[PDB]
């Protein structure tokens, strides 16, 4: 009384690595990391005339 | 296949994270450069990740807005250990202003931090939970802790998060504004942390003075003690034991109601090498020293209230029969009493890996040790004194403008004090008998 | 033929099986690689009871190891005789239940039981003529106490006529390790009483007491407790595998031990037990075997049998002995303690003899006693349960995934009703 | 009949023994490949600085 | 930098203790036993 | 039997062609002189009969400087000397000059050279065209060449790698005009177009490669790497091959929609490269994460239509499929309702090569991604707004009018852009 | 004798043949140079079924390889056993189809197929007495999915009485590699159902659960896939090539499997499959083998066979066995699982026995099952195809060279009618 899906749950050995590090993927690409180099380097000057 | 992610925010958090990461590399035999020396597996997978060939990467993140400590870490002896860009630094510190760390500048660092959290969490499959380290008496620490807890609670959901917070001592203090952000932070974390532990400094000072015979302690010794407590707690995950205990097996045993999740710990034995070998250090003696109120890691007197629960982790070569016999004597003793609806209140864990020593440290080789975490009604006194100090300050509205001018609205203190009162009433109504 | 299949879940049951299989393998002369090296021909005719033959001339135990945390059986594989176990029979999850009966019975267990039910159907269905099933589990833990009884019920609907035996470790308040034991123990026994044909209760407190007083050894261990329970288990089914003066199998035991269908909670004992310092002074005789049988301290349950009256008794003897002093000493013991035997069931002791003893002991005894003394365990666990429940302590964990307090109330009511019905017969007179 | 039955044992044992070495050698060679590859970035570091 | 240095520090004990925990520690009686059927000794070939 | 012809126009096109040709020759082992010290170069070169090899490329420009530096560079002996068309007068960012006055005298010679190249060719799969769009010469000559090739050859495939002006970074002040004009020209004439604005590449090289001071050379190196990863499958054996014809059957739901944006992974310096495993899951997650997009666009504001990914190295198909399942499980990335699966995957065995003195480190596993998503409308919208701002007062228009093209042509370009925006909006809604 | 010619097209089919020929050469003991080096005399008695004889004592396969891009042919020629193939039989185009069904069926196929038809006609007339044709191809690719079907129609129009067999690979939604799969899949099935005598569906994802679960190997590959599929296809016709207790050929299977002319779509399975690490624990017996091929896991298709009912089943055994326990297990399993077996066609299992096992194995079985579960693939394909077609996406490519949406509508309607007519018998009652 077993189907193809829901059967891969059973753990066997360390080959679950290829199939389950993204179980609870902690969302993804929802965060903005554009132009965040502002902290690593030093910012260029910005002066009034 | 079991992993857990560690977060360090604030100067105290950084200085305790580096301390615990020395001990953990020391225990796993990994050299400071991270390379495996010389030439039993998967004992480092709990806190490390393999690069495919050679060294290991710790599963930790370091956050700070004032980059002096981070620069020191990046120029220190562990330069090759940490990922070069997970030691995230800002440009201006919060300067002990909770509004600054929660509304002004932390919003621009939190996104990158959460991106890093994603890049670490995607590499784990059996994520047991999160550990967070932060001092409560610091503006950036409290603010970033609150923001991270809020974001992670909605982004992840049901995962366990454990807070090793350092409350200010009742009369010994470093700053003058810390009660404000302490109350605000505890308000923030009450509905967001599954477990929080007390780590005020004065109790550790007293322990060091009494047993370690150090008349002049510093932050290094306190950090080493906290690191040893962490190692004792987490040894069960990465070492086989007769009665293993997982992180998920805490909120089912130690927190009788959702609102009550603040606990206080102790460690034993605490002793120096020049006197450690002088005594047998039996299991009964160490377990009595554990319940010795003066050995509380938080300066809160258990004799002033009832106990709800106690979870004790033994490491070494203790025997379950001996642990049970000692628990029987503890039950027999009359100076310690439990709440009526809790006849049995002990959770026990055992592990074989003896505690490791840090050379040049203060501890010695002891073949037995025990760390206890207790939930008892006595913890309400620190909340009471903190509320009184906050009321004294808010009577004249002192220092309020420094928070008002940062965009944090005036009425915010009101519901914080109300929630503190509600928690105190909750403890009072729990502590009564039926 | 008339063989039985072994199934265990939880780390406690896994540890129990790890020693039961080693002791049975030592009894049958099987090396850790599974190749026969016995000396007598008597060691092979009835090997079909617990083993299956495989290519390469080796034997595989018919055991199903099922759980939700991989570490425990990943460890048992590294132990001695860990290579006998077939890899495909290991079934386990990745999350675990964290000592939560509701989690182990509703959320993860309901999904996971599919594969373990399939493999149990495999092994029970491959057997020529099935005799029954036996399970070993502890009732202090959420996952074991929940998923074990769920699978118990599920097997019960599909095989109503087969015999079912359960080896249940119940929490004793004197030596307790967890604060949520009463809840899961009550919730589990609620279904267990409705389904299990036989349930033998085992008590860690009583095993510790036995090791302290009888063996007089300084430091008892989990290995010691496992060995005691293993010898006790072996003594029950020894006569099924070896010839004897009077063959007596599980069905005969069930017929002769249970007066009423809801009275199937027994206590078992083993003999002889002595300090190996005192081995030379021992005189292995049937009267000594019986006096160590009926000793209160020999029992592995904390319930004092002299606090109640025996309903039925059953004795299984191993070794070459004559029925004369067997029946004579049994009758003498029955007459000498008449007040402790309820009167309207005269001649309330079953006796069975098998001439092949266990390895090491010239003559041995397995004892099973149905008495009113077990009511005190249920009374004390119910007192703990109501002390927990009147304040709604530790409740929202169980309520957070579909179970309500109605099931708790029904479980406690059913437990109290069973206790009342059990002690009703204690004062019955004719 | 019992003779071929006893005969099959050593074929099976030698087959599984040979397969274990096949398992081990693959891991060993991939370790060496990753080692030389990582050491190649050492020359890359020297070239860059 | 004063306090925190790279130090030299350098499982068999764990394995030994683990097998000790599972060990017997009291064994059983000594073996005088030789397997023999009950109904086989009584019934024998006669001259 | 498999070969493809490359066309370079404009200074940007030439400086990208030079970069791709260093990489091509170093990958195939051909020395700068062209002499080799079985047949994989036939895609890009042709045997001379004895000894050296000649590229299958053509270079065009109207200002002699860049052609002169090429002809005095270290690659004097490689190219066919009469295939480097050099002019006399620059169009000076004026689209009209390059499309109506000086392109007419160029186009006949250029087509003659292309025909001479094609006669040697036998299994022509198609053409690649390289041209900066913010320059008059590039835009006008690209329009003319595409217009003539579309009628001369017809169904042959052409791929345009245009470098669009950044949303707010730009060099000239008249580039919106000729950019919009070129868009109108190429919309109905180019089979596939790839966006390559500079600002996103600046951000990438700043964040990942960790150089605080790159120039155009690094940008060209990255573009060359992308092209090589694109065209590896035509000249290297793989477990799953892809041809250039297998893009217009997979990436363009409708004939109007053929603009895609690219990405590459992993981009990392040698100081931290192998200090992490750089496995397939990490590289393919970095690929879909919004930062590594070669175009200054955010996919989170729109749906995805079709993603085509090419892996090279020792990648395992089971690795890539396990990544794809997790990506489809992912929530933030959402596809259009009328496409349940939209992934095309290709695999090649030959790992990427490294140019000596470069910035990138060598790794076994690399991935190059071409994505068609509904979010591309924002760059068109902002360019349209910039165009309307300056056309409101007829600024600079007299220069274009005085070159000979009429006044009205701006109106049709504006209407065509409006139609394109409406078409994207309509295809973006769920049924 | 009663020989069959082999023909393949497309990349997937070429890769399939590259290993099918290699494995059959191993079975018959032929070296890569085409010279016999076998040990048994039986290996050469029936070599004419697949091999033609040339001067010098060498053999050549009667295979016809067709493709639209010479890269795959050049890659397969340089591979092991790549020299067996006659250079004349290779036919390839210079442009390719580009996964466009219209391109691979209309615009260039009519021009290219004349030569391959001529060569296959020559091969057909050359052989003594033709038995039929077998084809291997994938339905996810344009050139294969179009050329194979059009060639099927042409060959059927010439040989109305010969047998037709196809190994068709279908695109499952879980492992999708090209976005235009539903279009050419539906177009191909429309034509295929009209002419093919037998079609066997193959899914990568089903193969893949098999390779991860049973073999437990870490890194699967296309070579391993081709090995499994080639063993499966060799098993069906082994009995045609070798003696046995009960001979049964393709015509036998055709008569015994399809109750109605349009229900000729099957799934196949091979046994035993075991991990090399567990090869020693498992015991090769007939009951184990029969449960093994009747497992839903080992099935080569994504469909779940317990979601429907079997029309009929057939099993081919390889190795030295008696018919007793074979037929006994067939009857036993038909009695045990009567719910999953339709009732108005009693005794719906075919058994065939061949006395020679495959090289390296003592027992082997190939199972072919006609069951109602196939409807799910066509259902999901229909949903995806209509989700594509309702918005008219990707349509102008097909429309630009003579095809119109009327044909797509007819294909969808015909396939839906096939699904409805096929599920009709699922609930039919007597
Ligand atoms: N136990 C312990 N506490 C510390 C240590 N360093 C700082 N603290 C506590 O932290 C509180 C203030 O926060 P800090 O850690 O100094 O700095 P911060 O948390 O980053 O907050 P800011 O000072 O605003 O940047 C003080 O009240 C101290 O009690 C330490 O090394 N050990
Ligand atoms: N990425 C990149 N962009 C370039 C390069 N060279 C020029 N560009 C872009 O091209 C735009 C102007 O066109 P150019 O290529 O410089 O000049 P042109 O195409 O020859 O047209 P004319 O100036 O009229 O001769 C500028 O805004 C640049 O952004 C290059 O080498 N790399
Ligand atoms: N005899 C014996 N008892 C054990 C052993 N391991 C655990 N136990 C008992 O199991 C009880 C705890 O069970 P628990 O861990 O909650 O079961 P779980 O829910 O399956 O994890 C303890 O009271 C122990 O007495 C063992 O090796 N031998
Ligand atoms: N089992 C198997 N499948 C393959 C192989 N090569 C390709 N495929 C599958 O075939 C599909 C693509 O088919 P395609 O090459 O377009 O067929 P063609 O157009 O006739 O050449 C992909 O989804 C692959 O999964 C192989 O060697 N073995
Ligand atoms: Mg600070
Ligand atoms: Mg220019």
């Amino acid at each position: 009384t077993a189907d193809r899906n829901k059967q891969a749950k059973v753990f066997q050995n360390k080959e679950l690595a290829k199939t389950n590090f993204a179980g609870k993927s902690s969302p993804g690409p929802a965060y903005d990391v554009r132009d965040t180099d502002y902290f690593t380097y030093q910012k260029a000057p910005k002066w009034k005339i | 296949m079991r992993e857990v992610i560690s977060i360090h925010v604030g100067q105290g958090g950084i200085q305790v994270g580096n301390a615990c990461w020395e001990l953990f590399c020391l225990e796993h035999g990994i050299q400071p450069d991270g390379q495996m020396p010389s030439d039993g597996d998967d004992a480092f997978n709990t806190f490390f990740s393999e690069t495919g060939a050679g060294k290991h990467v710790p599963r930790a993140v370091f956050l700070d807005l004032e980059p002096t400590v981070i620069d020191e870490v990046r120029t220190g002896t562990y330069r090759q250990l940490f990922h070069p860009e997970q030691l995230i630094s800002g440009k201006e510190d919060a300067a002990n202003n909770f509004a600054r760390g929660h509304y002004t500048i932390g919003k621009e660092i939190v996104d990158l931090c959460l991106d890093r959290i994603r890049k670490l969490a995607d590499n784990c499959t059996g994520l047991q939970g999160f550990l967070v380290f932060n001092s409560v008496g610091g503006g950036t620490g409290s603010g970033l802790g609150s923001l991270l807890l809020e974001r992670l609670s909605v982004d992840y959901g049901k995962k366990s998060k454990l807070g090793f917070t350092i409350y200010p001592s009742p009369q010994v203090s470093t700053a003058v504004v810390e009660p404000y952000n302490s109350i605000l932070s505890t308000h923030s974390l009450l509905e967001h942390t599954d477990v929080a532990v007390m780590l005020d400094n004065e109790a550790i000072y007293d322990i060091c003075r009494r047993n370690l015979d150090i008349e002049r302690p510093t932050y290094t010794n306190l950090n080493r003690l906290i690191a040893q407590v962490i190692s004792s707690l987490t040894a069960s995950l990465r070492f086989d034991g007769a009665l293993n205990v997982d992180i998920t097996e805490f909120q089912t045993n130690l927190v009788p109601y959702p609102r009550i999740h603040f606990m206080l710990s102790s460690y034993a034995p605490i002793i120096s090498a020049e006197k450690a070998y002088h005594e047998q250090l039996s299991v009964a003696e160490i377990t009595n020293s554990a319940f010795e109120p003066a050995n509380m890691m938080a300066k809160c007197d258990p004799r002033h209230g009832k106990y709800m629960a106690c979870s004790m982790m033994y490491r070494g070569d203790v025997v379950p029969k001996d642990v049970n016999a000692s628990i029987a004597t503890i039950k027999t003793k009359r100076t310690i009493q439990f709440v009526d609806w809790c006849p049995t209140g002990f959770k026990v864990g055992i592990n074989y890996q003896p505690p490791t020593v840090v050379p040049g440290g203060d501890l010695a080789k002891v073949m037995r040790a025990v760390c206890m975490i207790s939930n008892s009604t006595a913890i309400a006194e620190v909340f009471s004194r903190l509320d009184h100090k906050f009321d004294l300050m808010y009577a004249k509205r002192a220092f309020v403008h420094w928070y008002v001018g940062e965009g944090m609205e005036e009425g915010e203190f009101s519901e914080a004090r109300e929630d503190l009162a509600a928690l105190e009433k909750d403890y009072e109504e729990v502590g009564i008998e039926t | 033929m008339r063989e039985i299949v072994h199934i265990q879940g939880g780390q406690c049951g896994n540890q129990i099986g790890a020693k039961f299989w080693e002791v049975i393998s030592d009894e049958h002369g099987i090396d850790p690689t599974g190749t026969y090296h016995g000396d007598s021909d008597l060691q092979l005719e009835r090997i079909n009871v617990y083993y299956n033959e495989a290519t390469g001339g080796r034997y595989v135990p018919r055991a199903i190891l099922m759980d939700l945390e991989p570490g425990t059986m990943d460890s048992v594989r590294a132990g001695p005789f860990g290579q006998l176990f077939r890899p495909d029979n290991f079934v386990f999850g990745q999350t675990g239940a964290g000592n939560n009966w509701a989690k182990g019975h509703y959320t993860e267990g309901a999904e996971l039981i599919d594969s373990v039910l399939d493999v149990v159907r495999k092994e029970a269905e491959g057997c020529d003529c099935l005799q029954g099933f036996q399970i070993t589990h502890s009732l202090g833990g959420g996952t074991g106490s929940g998923m074990g009884t769920l699978l118990i019920s599920k097997v019960r609907e599909e095989y109503p006529d087969r015999i079912m035996e359960t080896f249940s470790v119940v929490p004793s308040p004197k030596v307790s390790d967890t604060v949520v034991e009463p809840y899961n123990a009550t919730l589990s026994v609620h279904q267990l009483v409705e389904n299990a044909d036989e349930c033998m209760v085992i008590d860690n407190e009583a095993l510790y007491d036995i090791c302290f007083r009888t063996l007089k050894l300084t430091t008892p261990t989990y290995g010691d407790l496992n060995h005691l329970v293993s010898a006790a288990m072996s003594g029950v089914t020894c006569c099924l595998r070896f010839p004897g003066q009077l063959n007596s199998d599980l069905r005969k035991l069930a017929v002769n031990l249970i007066p009423f269908p809801r009275l199937h909670f027994f206590m078992i004992g083993f003999a002889p037990l002595t300090s190996r310092g005192s081995q030379q002074y021992r005189a292995l005789t049937v009267p000594e075997l019986t006096q160590q049988m009926f000793d209160a301290k020999n029992m592995m349950c904390a319930a004092d049998p002299r606090h109640g009256r025996y309903l039925t008794a059953s004795a299984l003897f191993r070794g070459r002995m004559s029925t004369k002093e067997v029946d004579e000493q049994m009758l003498n013991v029955q007459n000498k303690n008449s007040s402790y035997f309820v009167e309207w069931i005269p001649n309330n002791i079953k006796s069975s003899i098998c001439d092949i003893p266990p390895k090491g002991l010239k003559m041995a005894v397995t004892f099973v006693g149905n008495s009113t003394a077990i009511q005190e365990m249920f009374k004390r666990v119910a007192e703990q349960f109501t002390a927990m429940f009147r304040r709604k302590a530790f409740l929202h964990w169980y309520t957070g995934e579909g179970m309500d307090e109605m099931e708790f109330t029904e479980a406690e009511s059913n437990m109290n009703d069973l206790v009342s019905e059990y002690q009703q017969y204690q004062d019955a007179t004719a | 009949e019992k003779e071929q039955k006893e005969l099959e044992k050593d074929i099976l044992t030698k087959a599984v023994a040979a397969y274990e070495q096949e398992v081990e050698r693959k891991k060993k060679e991939l370790y060496l490949t990753n080692k030389q590859h990582q050491s190649s970035l050492i020359g890359q570091m020297h070239d860059k600085d | 930098a004063k306090t925190y240095q790279g130090k030299q520090m350098f499982p068999e004990k764990i394995k030994a203790l683990s097998k000790d925990l599972r060990a017997e520690h009291f064994k059983l009686g000594n073996d005088p036993q030789s397997y023999t059927s009950e109904a086989a000794a009584k019934f024998k070939e006669f001259d």
